[PDB]
């Protein structure tokens, strides 16, 4: 046994391209649709649960998902390799920052670290790139609010709003023309609602969409009271009666 | 034989009306022999104050260590680091070092950039952090700083009142240790000036 | 041939063919013969030289005093084997005050050759070894092959033309086990059984390598004039 | 320190005095020693005040980690089970001394621990240096069937013979109440019965009443532009 | 502590006190000392709380996995995984520990471990610092194949005179019941056993 | 090893440096330098425990040496004494500890000063205009307390040492043999031969 | 075994090249332009951003500019995520240096050990090398202004002015046509300016498109302050220089 | 394709060729079975005499584990051995924390284990050999039989080798005619017969009869090899059935 | 191209190492599916014994992997038994860390995300099977958590596996479009196994003997698999209705 392969598998090419992160690329493309709208008092991130079969329990599968309590991402790609992202993303928060600084890291930073993880599978020996680019959308109170895409070269790039996935160019094009840096999140969150229609072809409703914000802090959701100063997490998901109540008002 | 009073030392802070003050002798000893007059024992990482009362060595390592922290810190976060957050940083990294620490007497004073509160805390040399409204001690006089304190203190004094009632907790507390005095600074810290002043003091 | 590039692939057949070309070192080997009786065991060697300057490899390896073996291949490795079963021996008798079965002494070094051929980076031993020894059960011979094959026989050769040798031991094999109690005898049977495997050379007093050991006869190896007697 | 906890009807409250000492002297007047493991997971801490604070914040840390893994609220015997064996790991040198408490999908729950990792269930414990005031307390007015107001009440009794016996315990009382269907309310100074008295003087000093040699601005901005 | 447990015709006994002691403060007066390793096997616990806790937990967990491979273990196993711990580091260890279990082969088993982490299966077995006391009674009360109520009175009136001499042991007397029939737990208070 | 001094004049630091060294109850040597040139405008003086103050001299040295050639440079003496001091209290928590105490002097050529910094064992380190180790203050820090001016020349600091050295070999129990006096200024190093 | 999905990154080539340092310039051909010019009283870093979304968060944004530490900053050309690595190794140097010493790393030591990194994965461990440039622009008190280049190889050169990534070429010319010795930063930001709007690939260079920074003796005395511009401040430079 | 020239490769049709290249060089080997009788299990095996100079009954082929575990294998003979030698370290480990001798079922997988561990690396070779193994637990008797890629189960009787299908279907017509159990001493005839009639496929050379056995009544649960009169017995009952 | 041959992208984004693990998946021809009742969980799935010489009670691709979970297979068996070994070991890891029994979904979760690292480390390669994990969660009520070898998990109503998915798959959406709920509408267990081998039986258009199949039951803290004549009184009641 051991792991022999100590060497690269990701290399230039003559044309210096580096192979194996365009395919990580082309993995992404044919994933499903997802993206992230930031408002002046919020950040949306939304995507299409593709459910497998209809067996498939789909609120079991989790595609939005809190990092931080101000913190949330969604995915295009291969799932799995999302998965455990999230689950290093989480641990990492806690290692590398509020087990020494005893906060919860900023949006940016916690994104840097991702990113890192991301890039080291891109030059580690014996391993491929994750398969996967993330929207991070987080508030903290020195930057406000803030959207990050994360490539499977580990690049990463703010956003007022983008989509990634299969109708990524669409979409795009779709929230230039709708956004402004004066929407307040309620305008976010139906414009995501919007674009999100173009690209789902069956069902569209909220059992088969996953949504999430990052908003107003929810006392209700922290689950004890009597420390004037911690006033409950910003992320919040989305219903599946929240969601449907925003479509009839479509 | 005691590392935290080989060397001797003090370190008083005191909150105000926007504003707080944080005092140190400057003596240096081995023991019985003064050494130097001039061993400051409070430093700034931009608007964020750390005086350290105990080992000297430590004194001067912890400083070096704190300013390595809050450089990098500078560099990814882009805006320097708060009372708040510094104070946890140190408490972190003192416990680090739970089974061979650092023998120290941390004291941070600062106030919060953002929302203008007046901060101070103090710690053990194992990290314990103590966040007190009024007034925190440190060094080989802290029994005596206690007494001063104690008495003297009254909630939001003018930054100029807040100066006398700390020089003179920290001089009649030094004059009472054998291993503290010989000088004294006082730093007094509003939101956008920090002026500093060498006290005139008794020098045996 | 697009499965011989390592030790750790199967030919489509089965077959594992870096085992197989270490097979072959062998053969390109100098010959060399084993054989016993009751009383003794016999490894008779004949050494190669480089040219006419040049001396004959040594080609016999004491182990131990009642243990030794002969070899036919690559040299290097044979002192890596032989040195591992001189250690195996040792620590047999330091610790527990006993004597290596000669049969455990093969067990040992099937299970040694046999790891460099389940493993990557590795490579199979290039030697094959006549072991003789005598031990609480009597005399023994044992012929191992580095593809981990250790078996016991009355006699036996290997190296190049040694199918020679292998016959004639076959043949006598009723007369030469019935030599007990003479040492001398054996070693002419061995000297004999050696010969079928000549061509174009013969024995020299400088080419010739003889073992023995037996019942109160400590492992010993004789070369030059004490092989005149047998020439 | 005294800390104690109570189980009730329907949940679990812990108590705690607010004195912290280096020796005969007290370092802070009004300590926090009731730490939140989770939302619903408090425990009171005796001991050693960084090796209580460190030891309920590494595993409070893992607990959050671990809610996320399995999508379930985190429960009181996983707290217990990960406090016990990093403390015995240690052999007693984290001086940790904790009643843990708590409310989680499997019903209310009340243990304590020892620094060396050993562990005890029931119905009202107590620990620290004011432990047999306030035990004595607990022996003589606890029941079986507590409503919350009442054992409210029978924890800071608790913590007021801690407070008023041992010279180990002072200040104030925080109460932390966890109850089941609902958020835990933690109750900081719950008690304040050792307000100081009014000083006889003022020892505001007239200003220029120190000497001094020397004055100079403290420069704490950044390299400036121009 | 007093502990002990007793084979009887149908099965085993386990009993023990229910004082936990840091000097002369009793820290738990109805403390369980009876532990549960496998359904049918469990403990008595000597000792160190913090040392006799890990060691049953580490046991538990050994005797779990061993059931998800190979199925129920035999009582002699459970106490040879024990042991190993015990032996191993009796350096690090103040632990006198009683492992009590029922088979449907074997029937009722008992085997204690004292401090050096040695294994000796008998009949039955007494521990902790309350044991000193009832060796002599024990000794000429015990008969093999006692009947279930037998057997419950041996050690309610053996556990209660280890109570009655040992400062260190006391409260409640813990019994649990280990036969063909199930799992039974049984408690006897100050009032019932003290004037036996 | 045993008395060590060191003074900070107008434009020079003048080290001096016992000569003695003991093996309990002989006096070994009458003639020792317990001193080592880390850079042509920087020496350091040492004293503690037998053996590890050569070697961590000599450690010293050899690593500013490497410094040098690497960079074509010469570090100023705050750098030297901060590597200097960052090396006492990483040995400090070591398995076994440096005994070492010193005096560091060099004349710093770009801000045209002279520097004298004392750094004890624990890697606590003071810049002064004079100071010692162990002892030695004891008996001369009252002499150099009043006599000592900023504003000295070289020969003036000698005179002061003389009178320092003077009330040592008075008072002081052992027989340390003597100094050997060193001066580091613009110009370099350079011993006092006569003393 | 596992040798056979082996690239080799570590060789020559029978010409005596390491393949993949060359593929790795070659992907560094393709970036954003960054060009560093310096002068009497500072240097310029002035870099172009790869072409943008409208919908990219400007202000917020770094891609091109990094800070070392105070008195040292680096223009980047290549893979982001490969100089981040490097960046924040760089950033522990200068500390350990600072933490040693008390005194600032000089500029060329901290260029040395970064490209000493970049120089071990051309030789050694198997590894893909970095996919980045460096222009590195910093001041010490020893050689004053600095300018340096450091690329995947581990070659490190300075320079007057230099650019890294796309057109380089073209820009080199650009810069050794128009540069004078005696050269005052303002000068320096309006030829650094001007070439990159004449080297571009885009249609017109704008302030959304582009990072820019100064390090000047501009303050108070003999000291220095780093400027990374904000968005507004280059929109303002270029109507300045009349490029827009 | 190339999908065959590493070990751990699935093909296109899921398959891991190495495994399977290892399984030809067992079908290569000397025929080796395992019966399951009343109260235990008999081992038989082919030893290939190719030589007058192999001294006879000392090339020992059935390897002991512990002192109730038989194994025999047909294939490379060396990696049987190294295969033997884990389980007798399995067999220790668990005897040593667990004190009751390892359960043939249990020992069963500690093989299978590491077995197809050396199926998900191409740094390792898969192990060319198939392997019977058995013997008396306290639930009873137990005979399995193990591949190179890790399979495994338990038999009624087993078979492998060169001669593989004929003692197969030998193995069927004893299941058949005695479906209500064979004895020990039945079996250990059975085998020598088995033996016999599967040596057909090998028939260059002549070969020797290696017979062991555990059963409760016969043996005591221990694993025992067949010697001298009850040895010659079932070769003469062999003998018998061959004309 | 070596991009097949390890678990590296290929230039479409495809990893082929995962595809022709999935392919060894169907290797044995065996068929499996799970149902959910009010109380339990049950999976069946076919059982072949071709050789008259193996020892039936000995084949077997179901799993009691704790008390309270099962884990059913559907692969070659080596690589089934590698992954039940490594499931019985996290079962038990956890119980002892966290101080509770591992629930069916977080267990799936695990060894999915081993799954994903064979998937991204070229070293390590997939194994050749889909995990059907049931149990009845103490929190969650009956629960079916399946993995397969691309790190994929999810929880299901129902589910079915094999050659004879799709068709089975479609048996079942077809019942629950029916009956409107999310499990089976049934009191006991043992109607839940009836239900389970009918809709099997429809689906596949197979007869099946006592022999021919393979149960297993989750309920609250326990699961079980029945016996050959536990599943012969389950036949039987099913002919006669
Ligand atoms: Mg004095």
């Amino acid at each position: 046994m051991t792991d022999r392969y100590s060497f690269s598998l990701t290399t230039f090419s003559p044309s210096g391209k580096l192979g194996q992160i365009d395919y990580a690329l082309t993995a992404v493309k044919q994933g499903v649709t997802s993206l992230g709208i930031k408002a002046t008092n919020g950040v949306v991130i939304a995507t299409e649960k593709k459910s497998s079969s209809p067996l498939a329990m789909s609120e079991t599968l989790s595609k939005v998902s809190l990092l931080t309590p101000d913190i949330g991402a969604v995915y295009s790609g291969m799932g799995p390799d999302y998965r455990v992202l999230v689950d290093k993303s989480r641990k990492v928060a806690h290692t590398s920052y509020k087990r020494i600084y005893g906060e919860y890291p900023p949006t940016k930073l916690l994104v840097s670290e991702v990113a890192k993880i991301m890039q080291e599978a891109t030059q580690s020996g014996g391993v491929r790139p994750f398969g996967v680019s993330l929207l991070i959308a987080g508030h903290d109170e020195f930057n406000g609010f803030s959207l990050y895409q994360v490539d499977p070269s580990g690049s990463y790039f703010p956003w007022k709003a983008t989509a990634i996935g299969k109708g990524s160019v669409a979409a795009k094009t779709f929230l230039e023309k709708r956004w402004n840096d004066e929407l307040e999140l309620e305008d976010a969150i139906h414009i995501a609602l919007l674009t999100l229609k173009e690209s789902v072809e069956g069902e569209f409703n909220g059992d088969t969409i996953e949504l999430a914000i990052i908003g107003d802090e929810n006392p209700d959701l922290l689950g004890y009271t009597g420390i004037p100063t911690d006033k409950g997490p910003r992320f919040r998901k989305l219903t599946s009666q929240e969601i449907n109540d925003r479509l009839e008002a479509l | 034989s005691d590392p935290s009073s080989i060397n001797g030392g003090i370190v008083v802070a005191m909150t105000g009306k926007d504003c707080v003050a944080i005092a140190c002798d400057l003596r240096l000893g081995s023991q019985s022999l003064g050494v130097s007059n001039k061993f400051e024992k409070i430093f700034h990482y931009g608007h964020v104050f750390l005086g350290i009362t105990g080992l000297a060595t430590d004194v001067t390592t912890l400083n070096e260590m704190f300013r390595y922290k809050t450089n990098l810190y500078k560099l990814k976060e882009e805006r320097a680091i708060e009372p708040e957050t510094f104070t946890q940083l140190v408490s972190s990294s003192l416990y680090e070092r739970r089974f061979g620490p650092y023998f120290v007497g941390p004291v941070v004073a600062g106030i919060n950039s953002k929302s203008g509160k007046p901060f101070i805390a103090g710690f053990d040399l194992i990290g314990c952090i103590d966040e007190a409204k009024d007034f925190i001690v440190s060094g080989t006089a802290s029994d005596q700083l206690f007494g001063m304190c104690e008495s003297l203190y009254e909630p939001n004094l003018e930054p100029e009142d807040l100066f006398e009632t700390i020089s003179q907790a920290l001089l009649n507390a030094a004059d009472r240790d054998a291993l503290s005095g010989w000088g004294a600074v006082v730093y007094i810290i509003k939101k956008d000036e920090v002026v500093k002043r060498y006290l005139k003091m008794r020098q045996d | 041939n697009n499965y011989d590039g390592d030790t750790v692939t199967f030919s489509p057949t089965g077959r594992l063919f870096q085992v197989e070309y270490a097979l072959e070192a062998i053969k390109q080997g100098s010959v060399t013969v084993g054989l016993r009786s009751n009383t003794h065991a016999v490894l008779v060697a004949l050494k190669r030289n480089a040219d006419e300057l040049s001396s004959y490899q040594k080609k016999i390896i004491k182990c131990d005093e009642h243990m030794g073996l002969s070899l036919a291949g690559l040299a290097p490795d044979a002192r890596v084997l032989s040195n591992y079963l001189r250690q195996q021996c040792n620590y047999s008798s330091l610790v527990f005050n006993r004597k290596l079965a000669v049969e455990r002494a093969g067990h040992l070094l099937c299970d040694k050759a046999q790891k460099n051929t389940q493993s990557y980076g590795g490579r199979p031993y290039g030697v094959g070894l006549l072991i003789i020894g005598y031990d609480k059960s009597g005399a023994h011979l044992l012929e191992f092959q580095p593809s981990g094959n250790v078996t016991e026989l009355y006699g036996t050769a290997i190296g190049a033309r040694s199918q020679g040798a292998k016959t004639y031991l076959e043949r006598t094999l009723d007369t030469f086990i019935k030599i007990d109690g003479n040492p001398d005898e054996l070693i002419k049977a061995g000297v004999e059984a050696i010969s079928q495997s000549l061509r174009d050379e013969s024995l020299t007093v400088d080419n010739l390598s003889i073992a023995i050991v037996g019942k109160d006869t400590p492992f010993t190896i004789y070369d030059g004039e004490a092989v005149a007697k047998y020439i | 320190t005294t800390i104690v906890g109570v189980k009730f009807n329907n949940g679990v409250v812990i108590a705690a005095d607010t004195r912290s000492t280096q020796g005969p002297i007290v370092a802070d007047k009004n300590c926090a020693k009731l730490h939140r493991i989770s939302p619903k997971i408090w425990c009171a801490g005796a001991g050693t005040a960084a090796d209580t604070e460190a030891v309920t914040q590494l595993i409070g840390s893992n607990i959050e980690l671990h809610s996320l893994y399995t999508s379930r609220e985190p429960r009181v015997v996983s707290a217990l089970q990960m406090l016990k064996q990093h403390l015995f790991k240690y052999q007693g040198h984290i001086g940790a001394y904790l009643i843990v408490a708590g409310v989680d999908p499997t019903g209310s729950h009340l243990f304590s621990i020892h620094a060396d990792g050993s562990t005890d269930v029931g119905y009202y414990l107590s620990l620290g240096s004011g432990s047999l005031a306030a035990m004595a307390v607990l022996e003589s007015h606890w029941k079986q069937d507590l409503t919350k107001e009442e054992a409210i009440k029978l924890a800071s009794d608790a913590i007021q013979a801690g407070i008023w016996n041992d010279l180990g315990s002072g200040s104030n009382v925080d109460v932390c109440v966890m109850e089941i269907g609902k958020d835990a309310e933690y109750l900081r100074n719950y008690l304040t019965p050792n307000v100081r008295e009014e000083k006889q003087k003022s020892y505001k000093f007239p200003r220029g009443t120190t000497a001094v040699l020397k004055e100079s601005i403290v420069n704490i901005c950044d390299i400036q532009e121009e | 502590t007093s502990i002990m447990a007793v084979t009887f015709k149908d099965g085993v006994i386990l009993g023990a006190d229910s004082r936990t002691t840091t000097g002369a403060y009793i820290a738990n007066r109805v403390t369980d000392k009876l532990t549960r390793v496998h359904d049918k096997i469990w403990c008595c616990r000597s000792g160190s709380a913090a040392d006799t806790q890990a060691i049953a937990d580490i046991v538990q967990y050994h005797l779990e996995l061993y059931t998800s491979q190979y199925g129920t273990p035999s009582t002699e196993t459970a106490a040879s995984v024990f042991k190993e711990l015990c032996y191993e580091n009796k350096d690090n260890l103040t632990a006198g520990i009683i492992v009590a279990g029922y088979d449907d082969k074997n029937k009722g088993e008992v085997y204690t471990i004292p401090l050096g982490g040695s294994v000796h299966k008998l009949p039955y077995a007494i521990a902790g610092s309350g044991s000193t006391f009832i060796y002599g009674y024990c000794d000429k009360n015990f008969r093999e194949n006692m009947s279930k109520e037998e057997t419950v009175d041996f050690i309610k009136h053996s556990l209660s005179q280890a109570i009655k001499w040992d400062g260190s042991s006391g409260g409640v007397i813990r019994m649990v019941v280990l036969t063909a029939a199930g799992v039974e737990r049984l408690i006897f208070y100050p009032d019932e056993y003290e004037q036996l | 090893m045993d008395i060590i001094l060191g003074i900070r004049v107008q434009d020079s630091v003048i080290l001096a440096s016992s000569k003695a060294v003991t093996r309990g109850i002989s006096v070994l040597k009458d003639s020792d330098d317990k001193t080592r040139q880390l850079s042509p405008h920087t020496l350091m003086s040492f004293a503690g425990e037998a053996g590890d103050t050569v070697q961590f001299a000599e450690y010293i040295q050899a690593n500013i040496q490497l410094y040098s050639i690497r960079e074509d440079y010469e570090l100023s003496p705050q750098a030297v004494s901060s590597f200097v001091r960052q090396e006492l209290a990483k040995s400090i928590r070591s398995r076994r500890p440096y005994q070492v105490n010193v005096l560091i002097g060099g004349y710093d050529k770009k801000k045209n000063k002279p520097e004298l910094y004392q750094i004890d064992y624990l890697g606590t380190k003071v810049e002064l205009p004079y100071g010692a180790h162990g002892y030695s203050g004891f008996y001369t820090f009252s002499l150099l307390d009043h006599h000592y001016r900023p504003d000295m020349t070289t020969e003036e600091g000698l005179d002061l040492l003389k009178l320092c050295v003077q009330e040592l070999e008075k008072r002081m129990p052992m027989d340390f043999k003597g100094v050997i006096v060193k001066i580091v200024d613009k110009d370099g190093i350079r011993q006092v031969d006569d003393f | 075994g596992s040798r056979r999905y082996d690239s080799r990154t570590t060789i020559f080539s029978p010409e005596g090249r390491l393949y993949q340092v060359e593929y790795a310039l070659e992907s560094i051909s393709h970036a954003g332009t960054a060009i560093g010019i310096m002068a009497s009283d500072g240097i310029v870093l002035a870099a172009e951003r790869k072409v943008t979304s409208t919908l990219l968060e400007q202000d917020t944004s770094t891609e091109k500019l990094y800070k070392l530490n105070d008195k040292i900053a680096v223009a980047v050309a290549g893979l982001t995520a490969d100089a981040e690595i490097l960046i924040n190794t760089a950033r522990i140097h200068a500390q350990n240096y600072l933490k040693t010493y008390n005194e600032d790393i000089p500029v060329e030591i901290l260029v040395r050990r970064l490209s000493d990194i970049k120089q071990g994965y051309t030789q050694h461990g198997g590894l893909r090398p970095f996919g980045v440039s460096f222009i590195y622009a910093g001041y010490d008190d020893r050689y004053g202004y600095q300018l340096y280049t450091s690329n995947p190889s581990g070659n490190y050169t300075g320079w007057k002015a230099i650019s890294v990534g796309a057109n380089t070429s073209a820009a080199q010319t650009l810069l050794q046509m128009d540069y004078k010795d005696d050269m005052k930063v303002d000068d320096a930001i309006e030829l650094a300016l001007k070439t990159l709007s004449k080297t571009t690939d885009s249609s017109a260079l704008t302030y959304d498109r582009l990072e820019f920074a100064t390090i000047r003796k501009g303050a108070n005395d003999g000291e220095v302050y780093q400027k990374i511009f904000k968005p507004q401040e280059i929109k303002d430079i270029l109507v300045k220089t009349g490029i827009t | 394709t190339g999908y065959d020239l590493s070990n751990s490769v699935f093909s296109p049709d899921g398959r891991n060729f190495q495994v399977e290249y290892a399984v030809k060089a067992v079908e290569n080997g000397t025929t080796s079975i395992g019966i399951k009788c009343n109260d235990g299990v008999v081992f038989a095996v082919e030893k290939l005499i190719t030589s007058k100079l192999l001294v006879p009954q000392k090339n020992v082929k059935i390897q002991v584990v512990d002192r109730h575990i038989g194994c025999v294998y047909s294939g490379l003979i060396p990696d049987g051995r190294h295969l033997v030698n884990r389980g007798r370290e399995e067999a220790a480990s668990f005897k040593k924390l667990y004190k009751t001798p390892i359960p043939i079922p249990a020992f069963a997988d500690r093989l299978g284990q590491y077995v197809q561990a050396h199926t998900l690396y191409n740094s390792v070779r898969p192990f060319g050999v198939s392997t019977i193994f058995g013997g008396v637990d306290k639930n009873g008797a137990h005979l399995y039989m193990l591949e190179p890629s890790g399979s495994y189960w338990g038999y009624k009787g087993a078979a492998t080798g060169k001669g593989r299908q004929s003692a197969k279907a030998e193995l069927e017509k004893l299941v058949d005619h005695h479906p209500e159990g064979l004895s020990a001493r039945e079996a250990v005839k059975q085998a020598a017969k088995i033996i016999y009639l599967a040596h057909e496929d090998n028939k260059e050379k002549d070969f020797e009869l290696e017979i062991s056995w555990c059963s409760l009544s016969e043996t005591n649960g221990l694993h025992k090899f067949v010697k001298g009169d009850l040895l010659q017995e079932a070769i003469d009952f062999a003998q018998k059935e061959i004309n | 191209g070596y991009d097949r041959h390890i678990t590296i992208f290929s230039p479409e984004g495809r990893l082929y190492q995962v595809e022709y693990a999935f392919k060894a998946t169907n290797q044995t021809n065996i068929n499996s599916l799970a149902v959910r009742g009010k109380d339990c969980t049950v999976v069946i799935s076919q059982k072949k014994v071709p050789d008259k010489l193996l020892d039936p009670t000995t084949v077997s691709y179901i799993f009691c992997i704790s008390r309270t979970i099962g884990m059913v297979v559907n692969g070659p068996i080596p690589d089934a038994r590698n992954a039940a070994l490594r499931a019985k070991a996290e079962a038990a890891e956890f119980r002892y860390k966290y101080g509770y029994d591992m629930p069916c979904d977080v267990l799936a979760k695990r060894m999915a995300n081993l799954s994903q690292i064979y998937t991204q480390r070229a070293y390590m390669r997939p194994l050749g099977v889909i995990l059907t994990f049931v149990s009845v969660d103490e929190e969650l009520g009956p629960s079916i958590y399946k993995t397969d070898p691309a790190g994929y998990y999810v929880g299901y109503k129902a589910t079915a596996t094999g050659p004879k998915q799709q068709e089975i798959t479609t048996n079942l959406e077809n019942h629950f479009k029916k009956s409107k709920i999310d499990h089976i509408n049934e009191e006991s267990w043992e109607k839940v196994v009836e239900f389970a081998i009918t809709h099997m039986i429809d689906a596949l258009g197979t007869e099946f003997s006592k022999n021919d199949l393979e149960v297993g039951v989750a309920t609250k803290d326990k699961f079980f698999t029945l016996s050959a004549e536990n599943i012969e009184e389950r036949l039987v009641a099913i002919a006669e209705q």
